[PDB]
């Protein structure tokens, strides 16, 4: 996990990725096509997105994309066997915004296609830590762009990211950005990655943040350390 | 009708890309508009008929 056959060269402001340097990337669709939320690959049967992005069983997992306006490009529409949206999902704060879901089939790894890590919920990844996240999210607050996007943002501490949210922020969630950058619509679910010992390791998932997508203000995710105990025991039981 | 009706569309702080029904009261019909995921307000439907329901006419 989190070793791209094909390797990355380093959302409003953020730059075109190179062509499956992502590969536990996904995209969430509705039966029409329609994207609606990205997603993360942590092995071959389950994904990690988030919970307010309402996933079903009617929607779609579509791995190994890069450009959505092409028909030609070679991808994998997996079905989903089941949802598992965290139980302690608050709906009025947004704190614990995970879901689970299992594919009904397989998804074939390959060199576009493989799993992020997950961190150990003791890590710490240090404010000030550059890390990268991806999506087909709006690049300007309108429709989305064709080709997967990608920014490098900073980890911000509790403390400074409360400077601006305030009593907001709660202690499922972890901040980034505020520096040139934003997640947009259409980029929830998707992957907040750092480096651990090299390896890509899934510290955030995009969650919420500022309604015109400012780049100046700081982008607030379900910080995965907080939620990976119930990721496990979530796997395990399934 | 609800006043709710009345409102305007509320995408909201989350970051999806959901696609949702709201009721325009200055063409009197229902249109779709993108909803972040969270913090819906009530002129939020999943589908035309639950909005024209709950606001045609107002």
């Amino acid at each position: 996990c989190g070793v791209p056959a094909i390797q990355p060269v380093l959302i409003v402001n953020g730059e075109e990725a190179v062509p499956g340097s992502w590969p536990w990337q996904v995209s969430l669709q509705d039966k029409t096509g329609f994207h609606f939320c990205g997603g993360s690959l942590i092995n071959e049967n389950w994904v990690v997105t988030a919970a307010h992005c309402g996933v079903t069983t009617s929607d779609v997992v579509v791995a190994g994309e890069f450009d959505q306006g092409s028909s030609s490009e070679k991808i994998q529409k997996l079905k989903i066997a089941k949802v598992f949206k965290n139980s302690k999902y608050n709906s009025l704060t947004i704190n614990n915004d995970i879901t689970l879901l299992k594919l009904s089939t397989a998804a074939s790894f390959s060199q576009t296609v493989s799993a992020v890590c997950l961190p150990s919920a003791s890590d710490d990844f240090a404010a000030g830590t550059t890390c990268v996240t991806t999506g087909w999210g709006l690049t300007r607050y309108a429709n989305t762009p064709d080709r997967l996007q990608q920014a490098s943002l900073p980890l911000l501490s509790n403390t400074n990211c409360k400077k601006y949210w305030g009593t907001k922020i709660k202690d499922a969630m972890i901040c980034a950005g505020a520096s040139g950058v934003s997640s947009c619509m259409g980029d929830s679910g998707g992957p907040l990655v750092c480096k651990k010992n090299g390896a890509w390791t899934l510290v955030g998932i995009v969650s919420w943040g500022s309604s015109t997508c400012s780049t100046s203000t700081p982008g607030v995710y379900a910080r995965v350390t907080a939620l990976v105990n119930w990721v496990q025991q979530t796997l395990a039981a399934n | 009708r609800p006043d709710f009706c009345l409102e305007p569309p509320y995408t909201g702080p989350c970051g999806a890309r959901i696609i949702r029904y709201f009721y325009n009261a200055k063409a009197g019909l229902c249109q779709t508009f993108v909803y972040g995921g969270c913090r819906a307000k009530r002129n939020n439907f999943k589908s035309a008929e639950d909005c024209l329901r709950t606001c045609g006419g107002a």
